[PDB]
């Protein structure tokens, strides 16, 4: 009951996308963060604005 | 505990239909590294979905199938173990978790940062190439790829061109080993000049 | 600080950019792509990126001369 339940719950806090994702990555380092940094990327890449472009070039180095 | 060989109870568990109540039998056991423990132990675990044990399950001790293990947890549909059965298929063994993606669990995450560890380099070029045909965060992908160290050369800079006339302008990176081989020139050059300079006391 | 400037406020970013980088070079890698990120177009002018170059393509020239200067002797004095 509860488990299959607790099943169902991902694939639902905004669809295994960024939501049981973000679990298991909290379950490189960031370093990794900067990583998913470049991260983010919507409409238009959605980053390279400020603190994608610039954690990317910085640790890049 | 202590003067048991637990290989002969385990046993008798399992054709028993009852054996979990050994759950908690095997908290403050399973230090014993036995095969029974983890092998079980993991079927439990995976039929039960519990991961946060099951993965600390197997943190330390090691002692078990790594195999088919990984292979009822790929027939599952909650990737957790999908999840997981992609890590302990790869184990401190990259070369699998990648090579054994496609469309599913083709993941625009963790995809992006197992490759990385790697050292069979041209398997950039293979998941580069595969990034064009296929997906469009090439940018991120043929980027990530060459600010380690540089296991993107020429070659496969190229590649994509063959094919991608528009498509390739990002850079982050090219530059990063630019002056990078634009610094190591900088010593070299000062080592040069060492060597210049003495050659020129000794005998001026 | 200036650049940065001459991209909000002048459009001379062109005598800017580049007065910038033929003393040595003070127009590392770093501005060079800030540029692209930035300004996809604006940018073509270079006189001076190549001035860099074979400048470092020279250097370049009479340090691989130095190696073979150590070659050279090494061979000669140990064969």
């Amino acid at each position: 009951s509860e488990q299959v339940e607790k099943n169902k719950i991902n694939n639902r806090i905004a669809d295994k996308a960024f939501y049981q994702q973000p679990d298991a990555d909290i379950i490189x380092x960031x370093x990794x963060x900067x990583x998913x940094x470049x991260x983010x990327x919507x409409x238009x890449x959605x980053x390279x604005x400020x603190x994608x472009x610039x954690x990317x070039x910085x640790x890049x180095x | 505990s202590p003067r048991l060989d637990h290989t002969r109870a385990v046993n008798y568990f399992s054709k028993v239909k009852q054996l979990p109540l050994v759950k908690p039998y095997l908290r403050s056991v399973q230090n014993h590294n036995n095969k029974s423990v983890n092998e079980s132990l993991n079927n439990l675990f995976i039929t039960e979905e519990d991961y946060q044990a099951l993965r600390t399950s197997i943190d330390a001790y090691d002692n078990f199938d790594n195999i088919s293990l990984a292979q009822r947890l790929e027939k599952h549909e909650l990737i957790e173990f999908r999840r997981i059965a992609a890590y302990l298929f790869k184990g401190n063994n990259r070369w699998k978790q990648s090579v054994e993606l496609c469309k599913k669990d083709s993941l625009y995450k963790d995809a992006m940062q197992y490759a990385s560890e790697s050292k069979d380099t041209e398997l950039a070029e293979e998941l580069l190439q595969w990034f064009l045909q296929e997906e469009k965060r090439e940018c991120f992908g043929a980027c990530l790829f060459t600010c380690y160290d540089l296991l993107r050369p020429d070659v496969v800079l190229e590649t994509a061109w063959r094919h991608n006339i528009m498509d390739f302008a990002m850079p982050y990176f090219i530059q990063v080993m630019k002056e990078y081989l634009t610094k190591v020139d900088k010593l070299d050059a000062s080592e040069s000049l060492r060597k210049e300079e003495e050659q020129a006391t000794e005998t001026q």
